[PDB]
RNA sequence: UCCAACGGGGCCUUUCCUUCUGGCUAACCAG
């Protein structure tokens, strides 16, 4: 037994994105700092493209099946 | 207790005082039997609110994972009350410390709809949506009987 | 609930409840419109434009950020497709399959898929003719 | 971006192709 | 296209007729007043407001002795749906317009008709339709309730002996559950 | 409670103190939601009025004084102020308590909310208006400094005006020793020439000092103000570092000084008067307005001067007042004051012919015909057109005929959008005055001269473009292209930072 | 595919009542669903229900107390005269005054008794008893 | 340099900006007498201005908590 | 800068003048925030009461400038609330409604006003509870970004929304027991 | 702290005023009802409590 | 003089510019 109207926050965190009471994305955005250049670029967590630093054309992330893998040496922060 | 919990006097046709924590409605309420100025209510938001008439104000509020259907105060311990809950359980509470329960009664297989103390205060009886009545000793977490 | 298949997948995007731009987004709406125009001029489709903006510029949704869809923004600037994007890709997939069938006439599987693809073009081509998006005389190949 | 670009998607692109056709 | 502009012609007709002999007045006034009240059947709100102002001015020119004729004519022409709400809005407007000219006990003759309109539009079926959330309309006669104001106009004019006309429907309402 | 109040107020019988103590026990807790306790306040007013002595009434006084300053409803503050004031003035209290009560009032004068400060000043005013001289003497110095603070620096203009009014009604009632402390502070603030802020404080407080105790009560303080005024007005040039606030303050206090005494018209004060004439064109508009008012009294009282204004100086003033009108944006009040001065100067020139009004008329016409700052020039044009109507009335019949062409020429275009409509209506009024002043024949002779002059020049200009085209078609074409380029720039619609679309020429600046 | 969301809501409520569930979740919601549930609530068949907005068709959570014997939709929504109402109440309800037939009339969605009282008619939405 | 219109309106002395902002302490200290200062006895001491009232829901929250402490004391009498 | 510059209305009210004065004072005090405070300017002010007794300042602003106003809102609002204590400051964009405006546009602009009100926090959700008797409770669920601030302003938000839209709404912050 | 202290001063004040003994005080009035010894003792207590507040 | 209800009258929520559809060549006919 569970309260459908008032579900526990932990219980909702376990559910599928579309199966919650109000459905919304589980993705997010990051502030990724370039290694060689130190400029900050906004990157989507599940980015489907190899995001490049505009100043350097330096690869920041690599697309994968789900979340994009951030290039080693690139610092990040959740935006 | 309806959309708002109201206090009435027999000799007045409009409610004498308006008690309410907020906008949420009140599903049940039970006066205390010894400290007669203390009142408890149940809300549709799975909450238990305590009131005191001497201050004409609500005092404490705790929210539970599921709704509580009935409340009964212990006729022999003014600070103890039991709650009939929708998670198959009845919970025994101390008024002064509501962060935990004194005991849990665990035998029903459907929502517990009503609960009552024996006037000696040593037993409680619970009615359930599963078509049974169970009797518990206040000190033990399983029923001694099912009717 | 796939058409032309037995698949029952439900994978999709989940639009957030909030319709407003993120508080952390601090870029002018005019600069986003200009970026959409440059990408379209290089020849990207509206779907691919949204991917680049969302992946590299923080544009969660163009409508949420600018107030207008990418489709409507480009048309305001003279950039519009000859045929709708979804119909465009269906025709190209039919062309690649038909080209493959010219060399490989024993590929009965590819012969089967071309029937499914072409039937998907007729259903979509029929729809656009009703809404007047496509001229009434338009017929596929 | 270059590999993802379409030569014939926009009306101006087909017009440009129409221009060189004649 | 010109109906709103021509309505005040009815006010001109009442003036010239009232100068005639009494036999002619009885022969021309009922035709003139009846014809105005039929324009209230119109589904145009702007035309219905143009009719209403002309009825108000004619009511001043006439006395309260003609008020009973007008109200009974109004009840005959407006009988179904939104027409019921137009009836009470127009009845209040005539009473509101005639507020200065009216003398004490002028509304005694028409008191019974007014209270039936007032009570029906507060507690009757018309009153319920005004309170219905499902009832989406832009007509101002229906969204606006003027029964309370009409009750104040009436109580200022009624002779105290007939003041039981107002209280009786109240008592009948109070006997039933409320 | 309302009935209980009327029971006590009127009926001879009264309730027990024990019964009264219980009721006040019920009222005190509920009293912190005063919005629905109005009738209870009337009950409390009854108890203090009969001076019934209860211990709980002293707690009521402590609660009801804070409600006076914190509550938002005006009615509750009004009734809570009355009950508190009567309690303070009537009920027995220890001297230690009284100082604390008055300590509360001074500190509450710095309450954040403006309505709170205004309510306090009602209570301050009650003490000032009705209190023992001994009590006022104890509290004169404290109120003055606290009130002067609010008047000097406060967000609410109403509070500053109220603070000045309280000081104005407070100083006359002070004892000589108490007033003598006030004189030190105003003197001390003026002495602080190093700090500009202290100067504004001294100059503004000196204004309140006049009209309350008057001029010449203490000569030393008066002399300090003039030295500060002389020091400020002398350094009004570009190199000067004085702020527009300090210049405006000096002109305010001088204007009040000017009313107080006629010594301003002596030769000693001429240096200040020259500085005032300089400020007519000071960069700030408010300084111009205050300078304009001073010059108006100077011109109206030119006979009072020991050294009468030389006609050259009067004519220089007229040039500067005309230059004021030509400024981009001018208020209603500056325009009205300026034309009153120029009319007064015109009377002198008319009565005594000055060979250096025809000069005034041409300058007025120049302003009416100017196209600079079209978007904001309505007020300058209004003043000029109204000024001409006034000049016609003063000027003699023979004199207007000589200058009739100059008057009627600029207004002809108007005689042939609500702002434009207003200007055309004013011009018609001016023509009616000209018609009444003159006869039928002289008026029509002047009207024909302007009509032919305006119509002749238009057709003459139309020809010159034709000869310009024929002789130099290419240069005429070039001039034509520049004209269309200019129009397109003015015609274009542009958006503001707020997405507000307007045509280029509609854009308004000063 | 989905044809009647009201039918789905009523079927889900019936199954929840069948299996002894104290609450039921309905997706999608509608104006018609809310009016049907409000009639049910006014007649005491259901208790509190709460509407959840997701910027889409929506959801509803209904509290159940065991007081619903049956609810159903009548599809298609046949046109009903004033005279026909009796016939329908005869065909859908186990007894004469046991339960209500729910109609959508020109004056809104209401039970058949109120439709007679207001003298209105229209199409039939369903029944509850 | 440029003409400062300061809007298009009559000059008001009460709107005139003041000032570093001068506190009341600065004004009373300028006297430098120490016998005039003590006459302003009400102006020396801890600030006595009232705190602005809090929002009622926040006030009720503290009222509810205070009421709860009292009620616990009343029922703890039954403990013996 | 004069206060009249900040005010788009030709005839500013006294409250408008005071708040614009606070604006220009903040601009002058700031070394560099002025660079973004100066372009910003507002259309009007409305001081509206709250159930608790205090008041709220609704600052009506142009739609395009609302982005910059939002960019500076936290600092600007804290400064103004310091300047105007016992008053809650909120920035709302002024959105066109006239075609008698149509109901769908009213609903859209009311929603947008709600999102403007809740700022900086965001609306997690909305719910309607239908009680047995027929009452309806409309509830708006807010996120917990700045809970300590908005907790003091929830009643102000309710009062403002009721005053502007004429709807009763309850703001709740889930994940906390208030 | 000020508002927490202010809250405590209320519910103490309301709690005292609700006390049953306080209800006994209001049962008489009009300076005509019999003055009981307990009331006279309170009248003495009111005197010193009054003195404290003047000071 | 202020406040709260209830009644009236005038305004406002619309800066300026472009922008209905269909025939035939910015016109001209139709809706
Ligand atoms: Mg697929
Ligand atoms: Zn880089």
């Amino acid at each position: 037994v569970q309260d459908l109207l008032h579900p526990t926050a932990a219980s909702e965190a376990r559910k599928h994105k579309l199966k919650t009471l109000v459905q919304g994305p589980r993705s997010y955005f990051l502030d990724v700092k370039c290694p060689g250049c130190l400029n900050i670029t906004t990157v989507f967590s599940h980015a489907q493209t190899a995001v490049t630093c505009e100043s350097c054309s330096t690869i920041l992330c690599t697309p994968t099946g789900g979340k994009a893998k951030l290039s080693e040496g690139t610092s990040f922060r959740r935006k | 207790g309806g959309a708002k919990i109201h206090l009435w006097d027999v000799n007045r046709l409009k409610p004498v005082s308006d008690l309410s924590w907020g906008a949420d409605n009140i599903t049940s309420l039970k006066f205390n039997q010894n400290e007669t100025d203390i009142l408890a209510s149940t809300g549709s938001d799975n909450s238990i609110v305590l009131y005191d008439l001497r201050t004409n104000s609500p005092t404490q509020k705790i929210v539970q994972t599921m709704r509580t259907n009935a409340i009964c105060w212990n006729p022999m311990e003014a600070f103890n009350f039991v709650t009939a809950n929708e998670d198959h359980n009845a919970y025994y509470y101390d008024m002064r410390n509501l962060s935990r329960s004194l005991n849990v009664f665990k035998d029903h297989v459907s929502a517990v709809m009503d609960v009552d103390f024996s006037p000696t205060g040593d037993e409680i009886v619970t009615g359930s949506y599963d078509k049974s009545i169970r009797i518990y000793k206040t000190n033990h977490g399983h029923s001694r009987e099912i009717y | 609930g796939r058409m032309h298949s037995a698949g029952k997948g439900i994978s999709s995007s989940a639009i957030p409840y909030s319709r407003n731009a993120p508080a952390w987004f601090k870029l002018s709406s005019e600069s986003v419109i200009e970026q959409i125009v440059k990408y379209a001029r290089k020849g990207l489709t509206p779907s691919q434009i949204g991917v680049l903006l969302r992946d590299a510029h923080g544009v969660t949704q163009a409508r949420v950020i600018t107030g207008n869809k990418i489709m409507r923004i480009l048309k305001s600037n003279g950039l519009a497709p000859e045929i709708p994007e979804d119909l465009y890709y269906l025709i190209k997939k039919a062309v690649s399959v038909r080209k493959h069938l010219e060399r490989n006439r024993k590929d009965k599987d590819a012969k089967f898929r071309l029937i499914l693809i072409e039937s998907r073009i007729h259903r979509l081509a029929r729809y656009y003719r009703t809404v007047a998006v496509l001229p009434p005389n338009w017929k596929y190949e | 971006i270059d590999k993802k670009a379409k030569k014939d998607f926009y009306r101006f692109q087909v017009r440009e192709r129409k221009k060189q056709e004649i | 296209e010109t109906i709103i502009e021509r309505m005040p012609i009815a006010e001109a007709l009442v003036n010239i007729v009232l100068g005639l002999t009494n036999d002619d007045i009885t022969n021309f006034l009922p035709s003139i007043l009846t014809n105005i009240c039929q324009v209230l059947r119109s589904k145009s709100e702007e035309l219905r407001d143009a009719v209403r102002v002309t009825l108000g001015k004619i009511s001043i020119i006439l006395g309260a002795e003609y008020l009973v004729f007008v109200i009974k004519e109004l009840m005959a022409t407006l009988k179904r749906g939104s027409q019921i709400h137009v009836l009470s809005y127009t009845v209040h407007y005539i009473l509101k317009s005639m507020h200065g000219v009216l003398k004490h006990s002028d509304l005694d003759t028409s008191s019974s008709m007014i209270v039936k309109i007032i009570m029906e539009n507060i507690f009757g079926f018309a009153g319920e339709e005004k309170d219905s959330e499902n009832y989406h309309t832009k007509v101002k006669e229906i969204k606006s309730n003027k029964s309370y104001d009409a009750g104040e106009i009436l109580a200022s004019n009624i002779s105290l002996t007939e003041f039981g006309t107002l209280l009786s429907p109240v008592k009948a309402l109070l006997m039933v559950r409320i | 409670l309302k009935f209980l109040s009327a029971f006590i107020r009127h009926t001879d019988s009264t309730l027990k103190d024990t019964a009264l103590s219980y009721v006040l026990g019920r009222v005190l807790p509920d009293l912190n939601e005063p919005s629905r306790q109005g009738l209870a306040f009337n009950f409390l007013k009854a108890l203090v009025s009969k001076h019934i002595m209860l211990p709980e009434l002293y707690d009521i006084a402590d609660t009801t004084r804070e409600i006076m300053v914190t509550n938002h409803s005006k009615e509750i503050r009004d009734v809570s102020r009355s009950v508190y004031y009567q309690f303070l003035m009537e009920y027995d209290q220890s001297k230690g308590r009284l100082e604390k009560q008055f300590k509360f009032m001074v500190d509450n004068l710095q309450y954040p909310t403006e309505s709170g400060r205004q309510s306090v000043m009602e209570l301050i005013n009650l003490i000032i208006t009705k209190a023992n001289p001994a009590l006022l003497s104890k509290l004169s110095s404290s109120f003055f400094l606290a009130l002067v603070n609010v008047s000097f620096n406060d967000d609410a203009p109403r509070c500053r005006e109220m603070a000045s009014v309280l000081i104005s009604t407070m100083l006359p009632k002070l004892e000589n020793k108490d007033l003598e402390i006030v004189e030190k502070y105003i003197a001390a603030w003026l002495k602080q020439v190093d700090n500009a802020s202290f100067l504004n404080l001294g100059l503004r407080t000196y204004k309140v000092y006049l009209k309350s105790i008057g001029f010449e009560h203490t000569i030393e303080l008066d002399e300090l103000a003039i030295k500060r005024i002389r020091y400020i007005l002398s350094d009004t040039s570009v190199g000067s570092e004085h702020q527009w606030d300090l210049v405006y303050s000096a002109l305010n206090t001088f204007s009040s000084y000017m009313e107080a005494t006629e010594s301003v018209y002596k030769h000693g004060f001429k240096d200040i008067w020259d500085g005032i004439i300089t400020c007519l064109l000071y960069p700030h508009s408010w300084v111009r307005q205050s300078a304009a008012n001073l010059v108006h009294q100077l011109i109206a009282n030119k006979d009072k001067l020991e050294i009468s204004l030389t006609n050259l100086e009067i004519q220089t003033i007229a040039t500067r007042i005309l230059h004021q009108l030509g400024a981009p944006s001018i208020p209603e009040n500056l325009a009205n004051v300026s034309i009153k001065t120029l009319v007064n100067i015109s009377i002198l020139w008319k009565e005594q012919r000055t060979p250096f009004i025809d000069y005034m008329v041409t300058r007025i016409g120049g302003i009416i015909r100017s196209d600079e700052h079209r978007m904001d020039s309505f007020m300058s044009k209004k003043a000029c057109i109204q000024l001409l109507a006034l000049l016609v009335q003063v000027l003699d019949e023979d004199e207007v005929i000589a200058e009739g062409e100059k008057i009627l020429l600029p207004l002809y275009g108007y005689l042939e959008d609500e702002e434009q409509e207003e200007l055309r209506t004013l011009s018609n009024e001016c023509l009616k005055i000209l018609e009444d002043k003159l006869q039928v024949s002289d008026f029509t002779k002047i009207y024909t001269a302007v009509k032919q002059t305006v119509l002749e020049r238009r057709k003459e200009r139309r020809s010159k473009r034709a000869i310009l085209a024929v002789n130099a078609p290419q240069i005429s074409a070039d001039k034509k292209l520049r004209k269309h380029a200019r129009s397109r720039e003015k015609r274009k619609h542009e958006k503001d930072e707020n997405g507000y679309y307007q045509r280029r020429n509609k854009r308004k600046r000063a | 595919t989905r044809s009647s969301v009201l039918a789905d809501a009523l079927n889900a409520i019936n199954n929840a009542e069948k299996t002894g569930k104290r609450q039921v979740l309905i997706r999608p919601s509608s104006k018609v669903i809310i009016k049907f549930l409000q009639v049910m609530q006014k007649h005491g068949y259901i208790g509190e229900f709460e509407y959840i907005d997701d910027h889409r068709s929506g959801k509803i959570v209904v509290q159940l107390n065991g007081r619903l014997n049956k609810c159903g939709v009548i599809s298609p929504r046949f046109n009903v005269k004033i005279g026909d109402i009796e016939k329908w109440t005869a065909n859908l309800l186990p007894a004469r005054q046991f339960g209500y037939v729910i109609l959508t009339t020109s004056a809104g969605i209401m039970d058949h008794e109120e439709a007679r009282r207001k003298h209105v008619s229209g199409k039939i939405l369903g029944f509850v008893y | 340099k440029r003409l400062d219109t300061y809007g298009s309106g009559e000059a008001n002395e009460y709107v005139l900006p003041s000032a570093g902002k001068l506190s009341l302490t600065d004004m009373m200290n300028v006297i430098d007498d120490r016998q005039v200062i003590e006459n302003a006895n009400l102006l020396k001491g801890k600030s006595s201005t009232y705190e602005v009232p809090l929002p009622q829901r926040i006030q009720q929250r503290h009222d509810r908590k205070a009421a709860y402490e009292i009620s616990r004391q009343e029922v703890s009498k039954w403990n013996d | 800068s004069a206060p009249q510059a900040k005010i788009l209305s030709q005839a500013p009210t006294e409250l408008e003048l005071q708040v614009a004065q606070a604006f220009v004072e903040l601009e002058n005090s700031s070394p560099e925030l002025k660079a973004e405070l100066r372009p910003l300017q507002f259309k009007s002010i409305r001081e509206i009461d709250v159930a608790g007794g205090k008041k709220a300042l609704a600052i009506f602003v142009p739609v395009p400038s609302l982005a910059g106003f939002h960019k500076v809102q936290t600092k600007l609002t804290r400064e103004l609330e310091k300047k105007f204590q016992d008053r809650h400051v909120i920035f709302l964009a002024e959105r066109r409604i006239l075609p008698r405006p149509r109901s769908r546009t009213l609903t859209a602009v009311h929603d947008k006003i709600l999102e403007d009100l809740v700022f900086p926090t965001e609306i997690v959700g909305k719910r309607v509870r239908y009680l047995v008797g027929g009452n309806k409770i409309q509830k708006v669920l807010l996120d917990s970004k700045d809970v300590q601030q908005i907790d003091y302003k929830l009643e102000s938000f309710q009062a403002v929304y009721n005053k502007l839209t004429g709807k009763q709404i309850v703001f709740e912050i889930p994940s906390e027991t208030h | 702290d000020h508002d927490i202290a202010r809250a405590k001063e209320r519910m103490t004040l309301k709690h005292k005023t609700n006390s049953k003994w306080a209800k006994d005080m209001i049962k008489h009035g009009m300076t005509n009802d019999a003055e009981t010894r307990e009331e006279m003792e309170e009248m003495l207590r009111q005197g010193e409590r009054l003195k404290a507040k003047m000071l």
